[PDB]
């Protein structure tokens, strides 16, 4: 799947949403959600909703 | 805490814990 990176510390707001730190690798992206994208991060491995907007995607 | 980061918009309620 797609991958991105983080450009803010972002603290998943709503519990079962992924939680990362600027320059954080995310990778396995998907498309659960047009707005919340899924993550799984190259780094530790995690997994979770994320808000777009909080990175970029690197595809 | 943190000043720079976006506001996480909305989320499908769909997607969260139980």
């Amino acid at each position: 799947a797609p991958w991105a990176t983080a450009e803010y510390d972002y603290d998943a707001a709503e519990d079962n949403e992924l939680t990362f730190v600027e320059n954080d690798k995310i990778i396995n992206i998907e498309f659960v959600d047009d707005d919340w994208w899924l993550g799984e991060l190259e780094k530790d491995g995690s997994k979770g909703l994320f808000p777009s907007n909080y990175v970029s995607l690197g595809n | 805490a943190k000043k720079t980061k976006p506001t996480p918009p909305p989320k499908p309620s769909h997607l969260k814990p139980k």
